């Protein structure tokens, strides 16, 4: 019970901090550098925090960038591939062999 | 209201326009045909009415438009 | 000439104006036009309006060589292989 | 049409009586039907137009059952549907 | 295409999907860049009623 | 003490409020949301709020400075609201229309019957259409028929114009589209109506002028939203047009427009009925 | 109200269709009004097929105008006058009774 | 690094050892002089402190921009992504030699000062029309011609392999080559063989793609294509089915038939303009040469014209021998019967007949092909 109460008070305290942007990474660089592009602004070349490895940062992925220093923070789940969007737009009515007559 | 000078090329039309500009004492405006064509929509008439209003501001102003067939096709 | 065929309306005249402004900025130097028979043949507007924006580009080019303080200290020279299709108003002395 | 470009060409002739009956059988499952319809007569009525209009006849026969507030489909609806579909395709 | 586990792609020359292929796509072979990463794929084009 | 402590956290709700759209929830008490300012954010969720109300496209209220998720909000909309029936019923009856019984019956069967007698549609298994289209030469009853349907219906009626979805400030088009669909879905078995689609749904797009990008985004949002229904919500979309040849084929696929109705010129028999009814 | 059809167009995305909606709202407020628009061929021309960009905006304004007059909502005590010296190019829908 | 190319001895003579010893002594003296200040009066780290302080000055948030104009006194006007442009200064550690208008410049976040230059981003059209690996086997698979091969070799291969024969008597290699003749005769196959054998970069494009749906896009394509070809390396440009740009008209084209003329004028300009051409070889192929503009194929642009006639009986037998080298032919079949199948039979019909006969044998699950397979294959292919 005591742990719950103290956690509640600290959670009240820690809700007045800035948010973090989401962005798309285009490609990485050497010595812990990546290039990202967030839509309501240009392209930014930034660094990576000490708990994220470059080899995990594949090109064309979603990441979270801090506010003051734009440093890499997390990796967002994913982004829908263009092929999926195109095929959902076309809407081809798939079928199978059992719907064949003569 | 207005005058219109026409004929084959090489005859002194622009010469008369320049002589009239030199001899007269009022305000004189020079304008060309293709100069009034703009890329954005609604940005061509704006220049025309602005030029006419500026000419109206100074009472005795006159205007001379050259190569009229570039617009009045 | 093939560089003056643009996609949007009213771009060729702008390019010609910029060319002559840049030329006038310096003291005195030359301009070369290659394959002039692609930027204007003759005014022939019949029926539906076809091939007349290029006529506006040609008209701006004509206007920049005469009337109300011509370009002055600029010398141009042009070449073509079929000169039978050029406009009458461009071949008069004072320009060519 | 040069011989070395396209490696095979396949033809799709309009369905005959057996193929029309097969398509009718395939596309007649999605509806609440009644025991005994004699689909052979319905297939024979169609003068072999195409394979899409068989589906159209099947999907429009149920509207006649709906128009009388019913829960089962009888072959009178099939005959009315095929007659209307074949006649109304003459125009245009 | 479905029974043999192949990526089904169809092209119709439209312009809504033009943003999903390339920014300008002055050519047409650029689709292969999007196709060869789904190697066992099939391209299907249907002639319109104009012919 | 815990009862007192649970109440002091409501200090961050008074004035600082901005309305935004919930986008995704990566994990517990943390999400990504897009404010109406025009940018997205990866923010932290307040603990005491009920997580059950966080639906895909719900509207929420965020702190102004810390920009953190604070409150959920009841449904809200803009644009045309309800056609509130006071000065909205257009007092045009079915009797004033004469001669187009075929189109009248087609519209009735494709619109009104699924709204009321859904059980028969499910039992026979005929898959009622999601929407209809009207095409034909100008002057032949499309607007009058829509008007009569609006007068005689018992369900909610939303009417819009295809030329209103374009706005000076970027980002208002998809917002208005998803907003009107959200209201129509969460209010009642309503009916959406669009006049003159041709303003937004064409075939040619030029991705360099800026306006065409906006129209493309609006149209893609419309396609995405109208495909999202689960064949369980009683919602029908009636859309009218005049020049049917200048339409994008991607909008006529099954599940989006299953019915096409043409309004042709009267020939011999409708003329007498029109004359007698009018005179 | 007195206006020329070629002076209500501008390069912004929605202003062209907003101005006409505003003027019809103003006319609706003060119920007895007369609207006169000179040179209707500037924006009332026929709608192109396979047309160019920056030209479908004029068509958008055109169908907005066509919906404002004789649309879903009836007008009352409002009359309009139009003038043109070549009516060939007008849209078939605008000339409809 | 071309420090000393004088290695003319290239043997166990004293000259090579003496030259190597002199170069080594000079390099050792230079290294000792360079390290004298590095070990005697360092006065600082001079190795890691410099990078540390240049990183300290260069903040961790780092934006991008595009050059517009530059003034001589080490500053320039750069435009931001939003649209605003500034009058920032240029730092002195930014190797100001590759600063070119339009290049992506890396700027600071506080005062937007120029702090770096960023590399390019490849291009999504180079990989589209560049050949990566060799298509197939070399001239040994052709057979029949044996005479056009020497001409194409003289036009392309010899200057690359032996740029000495031309230098003995001072002539230039022929400029252009064009291949014409009836269809299905082996022009694209010879282009494949040339692409396989050669070592220069190979660029190809179909002539039907030179017409676009906007105004003034064809000339832009031609300009950009030739810029790419001239900027990579000694290269080869292959344009086939060029005549199709004029014998077909599409309603998708916004302009009429004049845009084709403008594209032609741009193509002539690129082929024989007045600026330095560099080293680019052009190969053209068509089957209707009577419809091209003569001014396009004048000497000085296309220097060689090569015709491909229909094969004769000997070439027909040779093509049978080539295309059935890996097929298990039964003793019943004879090629002489199929030689007289048609009066004007071409090379492609041979491969078509052989392939479809193999398919028909595969249908019945038979490894060996019989005479009836060929008898039905020829009728199924040719007669329709
Ligand atoms: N029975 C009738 N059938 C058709 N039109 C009628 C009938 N009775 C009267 N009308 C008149 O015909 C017109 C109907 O046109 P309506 O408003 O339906 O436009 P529309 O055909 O949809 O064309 P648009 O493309 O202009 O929207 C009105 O002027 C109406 O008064
Ligand atoms: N002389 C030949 N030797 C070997 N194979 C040949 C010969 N001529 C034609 N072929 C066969 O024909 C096939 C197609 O030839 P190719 O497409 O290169 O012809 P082409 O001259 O470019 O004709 P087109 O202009 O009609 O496309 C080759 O892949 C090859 O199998
Ligand atoms: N007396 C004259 N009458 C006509 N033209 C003259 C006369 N004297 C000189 N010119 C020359 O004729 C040209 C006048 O330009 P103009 O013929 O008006 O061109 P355009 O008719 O194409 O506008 C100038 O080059 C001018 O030097
Ligand atoms: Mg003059
Ligand atoms: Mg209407
Ligand atoms: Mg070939």
């Amino acid at each position: 019970l005591n742990a719950k109460v103290r956690l509640l008070r600290e959670e009240l305290q820690l809700l007045q901090e800035q948010g973090s942007y989401v962005g798309e990474v285009v490609r990485a660089m050497d010595k812990k550098k990546v290039l990202v592009k967030v839509h309501p602004e240009g392209k930014f070349v930034v660094d990576v925090d000490k708990n994220i490895d470059i080899n995990d940062v594949t090109p064309n992925c979603r990441v979270a960038l801090r506010n003051d220093s734009y440093t890499l923070h997390k990796i967002l789940p994913n982004k829908v591939d263009p092929l999926v969007s195109l095929m959902m737009v076309e809407k081809v009515p798939d079928s199978t062999y059992e719907m064949i007559g003569g | 209201k207005g005058v219109l000078m026409y004929g084959p090329p090489g005859t002194g039309k622009t010469l008369l326009a320049r002589a009239c500009a030199a001899q007269t004492k009022a305000t004189f405006l020079k304008l060309a045909g293709p100069q009034l064509v703009q890329m954005f929509i609604g940005d061509g008439a704006k220049l025309v009415r602005d030029a006419f209003a500026l000419a109206k501001e100074k009472a005795p102003s006159i205007i001379f438009i050259d190569e009229l067939d570039a617009i009045g096709t | 000439g093939s560089e003056l065929v643009q996609k949007y309306v009213g771009e060729g005249a702008r390019m010609v104006r910029e060319l002559f402004e840049m030329a006038r900025t310096k003291k005195a130097c030359l301009i070369f036009f290659d394959e002039i028979d692609a930027i204007g043949g003759a005014r022939f507007d019949d029926g539906a309006g076809g091939d007349n924006e290029v006529q506006r580009t040609m008209l701006e080019l004509i206007n920049q060589l005469d009337g109300f303080d011509p370009r002055g200290n600029i010398k141009v020279l042009m070449a073509t292989n079929r000169p039978d299709t050029l406009d009458p108003a461009l071949m008069r002395p004072g320009r060519l | 049409l040069r011989p070395g470009r396209i490696d095979r060409k396949i033809e799709f002739p309009p369905p005959n009586e057996e193929a029309r009956l097969d398509i009718l059988k395939i596309h007649s499952r999605k509806m609440n039907l009644t025991r005994g319809i004699n689909l052979r007569k319905i297939a024979e009525l169609m003068p072999g137009a195409s394979g899409a209009e068989v589906k159209g006849v099947c999907t429009e026969a149920g509207m006649y059952a709906l128009r009388e507030r019913r829960v089962h489909v009888t072959q009178e609806d099939f005959e009315m549907a095929v007659a209307k579909v074949m006649q109304k395709d003459s125009e245009k | 295409a479905h029974h043999t586990d192949c990526t089904f792609i169809r092209v119709s020359g439209s312009e809504l999907v033009q943003k999903f292929i390339g920014e300008g796509a002055r050519m047409v072979r650029e689709l292969f860049v999007m196709a060869r990463e789904h190697a066992p794929s099939i391209i299907f084009m249907d002639e319109i009623d104009s012919i | 003490e815990f009862l007192h402590a649970q109440e002091e956290v409501k200090r961050i709700q008074s004035i600082p409020l901005v309305i935004g759209q919930f986008l995704e929830a990566v994990d517990q008490n943390t999400a990504i949301v897009g404010s109406t300012t025009g940018s997205n954010y990866y923010v932290r969720i307040l603990s005491t709020i009920d997580r059950e109300l966080l639906k895909p496209n719900a509207s929420v209220a965020l702190h102004k400075h810390s920009n953190a998720l604070v409150d959920v909000l009841p449904p809200e909309a803009d644009s045309s609201i309800m056609m509130l029936t006071s000065d909205q019923k257009p007092d045009v009856m079915y009797a004033d229309i004469g001669g187009m019984d075929i189109q009248k019956q087609e519209v009735r069967e494709a619109v009104e019957l699924p709204l009321t007698h859904f059980e028969l549609y499910k039992q026979i298994g005929i898959d009622p259409p999601r929407g209809v289209l009207m095409y034909g030469p100008p002057g032949c009853g499309k607007t009058m028929l829509a008007k009569a349907v609006a007068h005689h219906t018992t369900a909610a009626f939303i009417r819009v114009v295809g030329s209103e979805f374009v706005q000076k400030y970027l980002g208002e088009g998809p917002r208005m589209v998803r907003d009107v669909f959200r209201l129509a879905k969460e209010n009642a078995p309503a009916i959406i109506f669009i006049d003159e689609i041709d303003a937004i749904a064409t075939k040619r797009f030029d991705a360099q002028t800026g306006a065409d990008r906006e129209v493309q985004r609006i149209l893609l949002e419309l396609l995405n939203q109208m495909d999202g229904f689960d064949q369980n919500v009683n919602v029908k979309v009636i859309m009218a047009t005049n020049r049917a040849d200048t339409l994008d084929p991607a909008l006529l696929r099954p599940g989006r427009l299953d019915r096409k109705i043409e309004f042709p010129l009267p020939d011999r028999r409708q003329k007498r009925l029109i004359f007698s009814t009018i005179t | 109200l007195k206006v020329v059809s070629s002076s209500i167009v501008d390069k912004y995305i929605g202003e062209s269709a907003r101005l006409i909606r505003e003027m019809f709202n103003y006319a609706r407020d003060h119920q007895p009004c007369i609207i006169f628009m000179d040179e209707i061929d500037a924006i009332g021309g026929r709608r192109f097929s396979e047309g160019t960009s920056a030209d479908r905006e004029i068509q958008r304004t055109l169908m907005e105008l066509l919906n404002q007059m004789d649309g879903f909502d009836t007008l009352h005590r409002v009359k309009m006058i139009m003038a043109t010296n070549r009516p060939d190019t007008l849209d078939p829908a605008l000339l409809r009774p | 690094a071309s420090k000393l190319p004088l290695v003319t001895p290239h043997t166990q003579c004293r000259l090579k050892l003496l030259k190597l010893e002199r170069i080594k002594d000079y390099l050792l003296m230079e290294e000792e002089f360079i390290r004298n200040q590095e070990q005697m009066k360092p006065l600082e780290e001079k190795q890691e402190e410099e990078r540390s302080k240049v990183d300290d000055l260069r903040g961790t948030p780092m934006s991008v921009g595009t050059l517009e104009e530059i003034i001589d006194d080490n500053h320039a006007i750069v435009s931001t992504s939003v649209g605003s442009e500034h009058y920032v200064s240029i730092l002195s550690f930014v190797d100001k030699d590759l600063l070119e208008p339009g290049c992506s410049v890396l700027l600071n976040h506080k005062v937007h000062a120029v702090i770096g230059v960023l590399m390019d981003d490849t291009d999504p059209l180079v990989t589209v029309m560049k050949v990566e690996k060799a298509p197939q086997e070399t001239y040994a698979d052709i057979g029949g011609l044996d005479n056009q091969i020497q001409e194409i070799k003289e036009s392309v291969e010899l200057p690359l392999t032996h740029p000495e024969y031309y230098e003995e008597m001072g002539i230039k290699p022929p400029k252009g080559v064009i291949l014409y003749g009836p269809p299905g005769t082996g022009k694209t196959l010879l282009a494949k063989a040339v692409a396989n054998q050669t070592s220069a970069t190979f660029l190809r494009v179909v002539g039907s793609e030179l017409i676009q749906k906007y105004l003034g896009d064809g000339p832009k394509l031609v300009r950009e294509l030739f810029r790419v070809a001239e900027e990579h390396a000694p290269s080869i440009v292959f344009i086939d089915e060029i005549d199709a740009i004029g014998t077909k008209r599409y309603d998708s084209n916004s302009g009429g038939e004049r845009e084709i003329q403008r594209t032609m004028l741009e193509l002539l300009n690129q082929l024989d303009g007045f600026d330095s051409r560099g080293d680019v070889k052009v190969i053209m192929a068509t089957n209707r040469i009577e419809t091209l503009d003569p001014a396009l194929i004048r000497p000085g642009r296309i220097d060689r014209k090569i015709e491909f006639p229909l094969p004769d009986e000997k070439t027909k037998k040779r093509i049978f021998q080539i295309h059935t080298s890996r097929m298990t032919l039964a003793d019943d079949v004879t090629l002489d019967d199929l030689i007289m199948a048609k009066d004007d039979l071409s090379g492609a019909d041979i491969k078509a007949i052989c392939t479809e006969a193999g398919l028909m044998a595969l249908r019945e699950r038979r490894m060996k092909v019989t005479n009836e397979d060929f008898k039905k294959s020829k009728e199924n292919v040719l007669y329709k």
